[PDB]
RNA sequence: ACCGAUAGUGAACCAGUACCGUGAGGGAAAGGUGAAAAGCACCCCGGAAGGGGAGUGAAAUAGAACCUGAAACCGUGUGCUUACAAGUAGUCAGAGCCCGUUAAUGGGUGAUGGCGUGCCUUUUGUAGAAUGAACCGGCGAGUUACGAUUUGAUGCAAGGUU
RNA sequence: UAACUUGGGAGUCAGAACAUGGGUGAUAAGGUCCGUGUUCGAAAGGGAAACAGCCCAGACCACCAGCUAAGGUCCCAAAAU
RNA sequence: GACAAUGGUAGGAGAGCGUUCUAAGGGCGUUGAAGCAUGAUCGUAAGGACAUGUGGAGCGCUUAGAAGUGAGAAUGCCGGUG
């Protein structure tokens, strides 16, 4: 009983070239070339999945530095401060208070100094 | 994903200031100075897109340099041709074109990315006057930090 | 015992792997011989003892 | 009105009246679920606290706990022969807030 | 309406009067001809019969006016290739590809 | 002397782009119903 | 081998700029050549002498101890008639597979019941293992159902 | 429980034929309109080839290179976008404008920021300036018989077996 | 929390750099040759500007959550002018 | 509800999808089959579906067998196109 391979492959290799739209050129219309990136493409996604844990509590970091010394109070007093003054409290909130509403963190950030 | 602010063009402002070139040495001066123009002490601070605010630098010839590097501090340059180092400016080089002396001193502080020559454009030094921009309405900042 | 639902003997059957069909089977490229040397040549093999 | 709340391990902030997703929490949909952990309940006049404030986040009713979207992992090794590939998708629980309790 | 004729076998090369058919699209039919007289080019006739023969199906099939038309779309696409061969050095040839085009343009009033 | 790289189908099409032909002058004689290369004079003009 | 041809080298070796190809009947040409192939052979394979009959009690035994079985008296008619023997199948009920056995011939049994589509008219000494349980329901005389357990115990 | 036109004989097709060799001898490619020829009368541009109507036919988008028609590849107007820019071409953030789904934490485009040297073989080690691939299809590599030893299965038991 | 006895199935017999005890070399090598440890080979991440072998530490996947190690805290670039 | 474990080459050990044919049972097919193109859907992977076009006649699904069974590299072979 011969068997060929009859459309295990274009059935096949038509569900990666869909998967690759909009890549430049010659890489999203035929298969030996742009299996190769989309191949690089997931390897990326597992990388860079680590890098918004990474960048955005480094996003937070400058605009609650640059909110806590129109207080002057410099970050690193600040946090200290604050974790005696017994405040559980992110970092995401601690940004999210001092830019839509300062009068909340008017008085946040004198509670961290008064512990002080 | 979640929320976090990320302002945008038409929703930003950019306002002005004045810096006096006073007695500090230069470093003390073009540090601060590349902060304000990134905007990085404004809490609006999104990093994707232009944030900051511009400066005027007014007198810039009360700059100094402590120690004997008033002759050493040689600057440099190369015209792609052969030989073609020029190392005749010394850092003495305020008794002429001085408004390039501090301008090269903020675009090594700012990124070289497509944007950060953009935003570097947004920089004025000026010779010892006061400035010819009256007619934007500049405030005084002077103490850098 | 009918025949459209006969069920096999209980742990008798087993299917025999091919070899050297995909690196994702434990056998793959190099098929259980190595990389190079005597074995791993077509029909070689060294008398036994 | 305006307050900060947690579950997973994470924190939400609350804008009364909106919808919110969450991660998988264990009662089912259409019923009447409340937090209680409240590390600051602010508003018009703030009131921030200690490990908790001591002030009830009202009960948000449920809806929808289907599945995220699919993500795909795929990592290798690069020229000794490798692959991994597999599926993944993450449960959520919206839930509309709609009232406060400071 | 829109009327149109093709020719189906020519035996010039595509990219070859893909330049002289790419320079008189969305232009006055009338004056179309002209263009097509006053060149020089390889196939400035066999386009030029084409567009004459494209005219004259807009008068006995679709009585359409012939005061002034106006061409919306022209091309040529690839024809059925000729492959032959011609013996250069040292024993070894070399392909000659004589190829074919289909050639097709559109006439129209342009309004429905 | 050789290609060391098949170029792509965009410094193929950008390449080409100053590769046109313009239409000559095409002044009409007064009665012709023709019209004829400018300085030129045709078979079957008024020209 | 076997294959027409082969015996040219076609290219070289060192210089053409071609592979290292030997014959023009190698396998990885499009002409033939086939490495695998399917070699004739045979299919048969053989239980032990008592395996071989433990089956065939199980077979029928799975017809009596749960779910179907008929034993009927003897029944002769000389001319055939297909039409005298559909008629029977369906007095005493069969659905469409059903199993005659005679005790050793039929002139008519075995030349009746031949055109019906779900019949098998089997002499007892010819019961093999997969029509029995092929079908649902055993039809047999009563000479023969009392020398199957004089031949099989 | 053999193949269905790159398979099957080399050879389904006016095959050991074209074709190459002085010779002995090598040795290909090439199947399919429809149910039936009903194979497009006539009208029109063109010298003709072709073509638009009309007409046969369930279907001519089935027109004698003829069923089905995928990819490389060469083209046609288009919605978003590009002429101060340093680039293994992506990915993750995210503005603005256009479209509305197997209705779901919606699809396409992307001004700007982080992050970053393809794949396989071979190696003490490779982005490697080490090798291999122009691209897209199709074909193409642990098989069978006979034995030997081993665990897993199933009959019988001091007996088992042709 | 292993060890050993028996029976099926192999792969390796081209190693490398650091840290130290040594021979050879010229108290020369990214040299060669032994001992003994680690890591790479077969290990991705963070630091050493980039950088298989040095310094922390071992990735089952998701999340816009918190502490910390090695190295750092004027700017490019998170944090003390 | 716990409790621990889950980098990984050569290589060893399990559980799996898909392709062609047969046996048995049970079906869908001119009110449109197999292939072909398009789509935002489902499963942890290989993969499975469902509508809409084109297509004109032979296919699935469960159980169980037998193998000419899976393609990206061999300066591979042949046919096309740059
Ligand atoms: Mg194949
Ligand atoms: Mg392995
Ligand atoms: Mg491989
Ligand atoms: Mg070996
Ligand atoms: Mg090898
Ligand atoms: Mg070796
Ligand atoms: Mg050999
Ligand atoms: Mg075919
Ligand atoms: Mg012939
Ligand atoms: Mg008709
Ligand atoms: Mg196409
Ligand atoms: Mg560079
Ligand atoms: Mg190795
Ligand atoms: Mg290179
Ligand atoms: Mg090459
Ligand atoms: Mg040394
Ligand atoms: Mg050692
Ligand atoms: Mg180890
Ligand atoms: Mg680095
Ligand atoms: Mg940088
Ligand atoms: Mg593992
Ligand atoms: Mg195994
Ligand atoms: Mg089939
Ligand atoms: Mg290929
Ligand atoms: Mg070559």
């Amino acid at each position: 009983p011969r068997v060929k391979g009859g459309t295990v492959t274009r059935a096949r290799r038509k569900k990666t070239i869909k998967l690759a739209k909009g890549y430049f050129g010659s890489k999203h219309t035929l298969y030996k070339v742009a299996k190769q990136q989309v191949m690089k493409s997931g390897q990326y996604a597992f990388r860079d999945r680590r890098q918004r844990k990474r960048d955005f509590r480094k996003l937070w970091i400058t605009r609650i530095n640059a909110a806590a010394r129109q207080h002057e109070m410099s970050y690193s007093r600040l946090m200290n401060g604050l974790k005696k003054a017994g405040i559980d409290i992110n970092r995401k909130m601690l940004s999210e208070i001092a830019i839509s509403d300062e009068k909340a963190f008017a008085q946040l950030v004198t509670k961290a100094k008064d512990a002080l | 994903m979640r929320q976090t602010f990320m302002a945008n063009e038409s929703n930003i402002e950019r306002k002005w200031y004045v810096i006096d070139a006073e007695g500090q040495t230069l470093g003390r001066l073009s540090s601060e100075v590349a902060s304000i123009l990134r905007g990085k002490n404004k809490v609006t601070y999104t990093p994707h897109v232009d944030t900051g605010d511009y400066v005027i630098v007014i007198n810039a010839s009360k700059i100094e340099f402590t120690g004997n590097k008033e002759t050493d501090k040689v600057y440099y340059r190369h015209s792609n041709h052969p030989g073609g180092i020029k190392s005749i400016t010394a850092g003495e080089l305020r008794r002429t074109n001085p408004e390039r002396l501090i301008e090269n001193s903020i675009k090594g502080m700012l990124p070289s990315t497509r944007l950060g020559e953009k935003q570097g454009k947004k920089l004025f030094v000026y010779g010892g006057a006061e400035h010819p921009h009256a007619a934007q309405q500049p405030e005084n900042y002077e103490l850098r930090g | 015992m009918k025949l459209h639902e006969l069920k096999p003997a209980e742990g008798s059957r087993k299917e025999r792997n091919r070899v050297g069909r995909g690196v994702a089977t434990g056998n793959g490229k190099t098929s259980g011989r190595g990389h190079k040397g005597q074995k791993a040549r077509s029909g070689g093999g060294v008398r036994p003892g | 009105m305006f307050a900060i709340i947690e579950t997973g391990g994470k924190q939400i902030k609350v804008e009364e009246g909106q919808e919110i997703f969450v991660e998988k929490l264990d009662v089912n949909e259409g019923d009447t679920f409340t937090f209680d952990k409240v590390l600051f309940v602010g508003g018009d006049s703030v009131k921030v606290g200690a490990p908790t404030v001591e002030g009830a986040t009202v009960t948000a009713t449920v809806n929808k706990q289907g599945r995220g979207k699919k993500i795909t992992v795929f990592t290798y090794k690069r020229r000794k022969n490798s692959k991994r590939k597999k599926g993944h998708r993450q449960p959520y629980t919206k839930l509309t807030i709609d009232k406060i309790n400071a | 309406m829109e009327a149109k004729a093709v020719a189906r076998t020519i035996r010039i090369a595509p990219r070859k009067v893909r330049l002289v058919l790419d320079l008189i699209r969305g232009k006055n039919a009338a004056e179309a001809i002209a263009i097509l007289k006053l060149t020089n080019k390889a196939s400035s006739p066999v386009i030029e019969k084409v567009l004459m023969s494209a005219l004259a199906n807009a008068e006995h099939n679709y009585d359409m006016n012939t005061d002034e038309l106006v061409v919306k779309e022209a091309y040529a696409n690839e024809g059925p290739t000729l492959k032959r061969f011609r013996p250069r050095a040292q024993g070894r040839a070399s392909a000659i590809n004589k190829r074919t085009s289909h050639i097709t343009i559109v006439v129209s009033d342009g309004k429905e | 002397a050789v290609p060391k790289r098949r170029t792509s189908k965009t410094r193929k099409n950008k390449r080409r782009t100053h590769f046109k032909i313009s239409v000559p002058g095409m002044t009409e004689c007064p009665n012709c119903g023709e019209y004829k290369l400018s300085h030129r004079v045709c078979k079957n003009c008024g020209s | 081998s076997a294959v027409s041809g082969g015996g040219r080298k076609p290219w070289k070796q060192k210089g053409t700029g071609r592979a290292r190809q030997g014959t023009i009947r190698a396998p990885q040409w499009r002409g033939g050549g086939i490495v695998f192939g399917p070699t004739p052979r045979s299919y048969a394979y053989k239980m032990p002498k008592k395996m071989r009959r433990l089956a065939l009690r199980s077979a029928l035994s799975f017809k009596a101890q749960e779910n179907g079985l008929t034993v009927v008296d003897a029944f002769n008619f000389e001319a055939p008639k297909t039409k005298e023997f559909k008629n029977v199948l369906s007095t005493l009920e069969q659905p469409k597979k059903v199993l005659v056995v005679t005790e050793n011939e039929d002139v008519n049994v075995e030349l009746s019941a031949r055109n019906i589509p779900g019949v098998q008219v089997t002499t007892a000494q010819g019961l093999n293992v997969l029509d029995i349980t092929n079908a649902d329901s055993l039809v047999i005389t009563e000479a023969a159902a009392k020398k199957v357990e004089e031949v099989l115990g």
